[PDB]
């Protein structure tokens, strides 16, 4: 029945006062991008900047297994659009919010599909 | 320097045809340093123009096009210049990487281990290399052609670089294999190209663009890095980010580059133009199968 709880732990230190998790794998490109959450090149708008997607994965980053039954990882291989204002912890970013599964947007951060 | 608006400066064909003496590098801009765009590293930058570069070279770009980067690793343990080849390659490329160190890593897959324990089935289309050990800086004795990885290097392209393919592999003043330089001749050309934001360092990507597999021109490896060395030493190079803020055009072009195999007796001349002018690899077209040799000992 145990589990390490990493995500919950980041969370946690984060809380206290912890610094972020660093080098994270920041793009050069246009910002004139669809905006959507996690992309298979960089798509980060005005308001976003893009990373390389394994540096901003809690379990890639800590080598620890990914939480799930496949062990799969869905931000390796990809690019993750981080808005600017939180573009100083991709990491916490990524664990805290969801991507909206009908136009591919963070929820609360361009998915715009309840309004 | 109306190269300050380029992703950097190729070495000039003038310079490839002198016969110099070595020297050692003294750089007029040394200790100087690009400001780069917030927030962006040094290895994204210096990867970013060398595939700007890349750019202007006539690649061979087919469908699922394989490449295979050695030393990808950083003392971070993340893999920027993976990160920029994945951007640059077009989407579907098979892209393998490779460090001593472990790192966490964007590409399809990963090998740990130093790199003379990597095998292949298959062959590639472009090896990029970053490998570089900061022991070689050593200014207090002769600078002599380095063995090591550059051995490693020298045999992987002439066994699993498939014709037409291309290469750029990180050389520096004290880091670089005559055996390597030699090898450039036996592409359609060759340059030695020096990043914009890390011109103050006498690095430089030794870059073959379209292999035959056959020497096309002789060439000392010992007389070309020194008149490397004699460019860089009287050629100043201004540091500049300017190419770094304009990534409208920066993916590569999917060229669909035909891929064909033929056994050593049917490249002819016309095959061997094809192959000079990016227009032809060379390779059989069967799974990507990697491994690293693993030594067992107590
Ligand atoms: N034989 C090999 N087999 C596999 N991998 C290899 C091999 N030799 C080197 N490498 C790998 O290449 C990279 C070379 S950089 C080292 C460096 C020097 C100065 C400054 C910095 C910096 O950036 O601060 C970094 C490293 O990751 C290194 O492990
Ligand atoms: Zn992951
Ligand atoms: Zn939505």
């Amino acid at each position: 029945a145990f589990a390490v709880d990493a995500a919950k732990a980041y969370k946690d230190y984060l809380a206290s006062g912890g610094q972020p998790i660093t080098n994270c794998v920041k793009m050069l490109c246009t910002h004139t991008g669809t905006g959507q959450a996690i992309t298979v090149t960089p798509e980060a708008n005005m308001d976003q900047e893009s990373f390389g997607g394994a540096s901003c994965c809690l379990y890639c980053r800590c080598h620890i297994d990914h939480p799930n039954p496949k062990g799969f990882c869905d931000l390796k291989g990809k690019y993750v659009q981080i808005p600017t204002t939180c573009a100083n912890d991709p990491v916490g970013f990524t664990l805290k919010n969801t991507v909206c599964t009908v136009c591919g947007m963070w929820k609360g951060y361009g998915c715009s599909c309840d309004q | 320097s109306s190269q300050a608006w380029q992703p950097g400066v190729a070495m000039p064909n003038l310079y490839k045809m002198q016969r110099m003496l070595l020297e050692k590098c003294d750089l007029q801009n040394y200790g100087d340093s690009a400001t780069l765009p917030k927030g962006i590293m040094m290895n994204v930058a210096k990867y970013t123009q060398l595939c700007q570069y890349l750019n202007t070279l006539t690649l061979a770009v087919p469908y699922n096009m394989r490449v295979i980067h050695f030393g990808a690793g950083s003392d971070k343990g993340v893999a920027p210049g993976t990160a920029v080849l994945r951007q640059w390659l077009p989407t579907g490329t098979l892209l393998v990487d490779s460090d001593l160190n472990d790192f966490v890593s964007d590409a399809d897959s990963t090998l740990i281990g130093d790199c003379a324990t990597v095998h292949t089935a298959n062959k590639w289309d472009l090896i990029i290399s970053d490998m570089y050990d900061p022991k070689t800086k050593n200014v207090t004795k002769e600078n002599d052609s380095k063995e090591g990885f550059f051995t490693y290097i020298c045999g992987f392209i002439q066994q699993k670089l498939a014709l037409g393919g291309s290469v750029a592999i990180k050389i520096t003043e004290h880091s670089w294999n005559a055996d390597l330089y030699k090898l450039m001749g036996h592409f359609a050309w060759w340059t030695a190209f020096v990043t914009n934001v890390n011109a103050s360092s006498s690095e430089a990507f030794l870059i073959g663009c379209n292999y035959l597999g056959k020497p096309r021109e002789q060439i000392d490896g010992y007389v070309m890095h020194a008149n490397y060395i004699f460019w860089r030493n009287t050629n100043p190079i201004q540091l500049s980010s300017y190419s770094l803020f304009d990534m409208s055009k920066f993916p590569l072009k999917l060229r669909g580059t035909a891929v064909m195999s033929l056994k050593e007796g049917q490249i002819n001349d016309m095959i061997l133009s094809l192959l000079s002018k990016g227009r032809l690899i060379i390779r059989e077209n069967n799974r990507v199968v990697i491994s690293s040799d693993v030594l067992v000992n107590n």
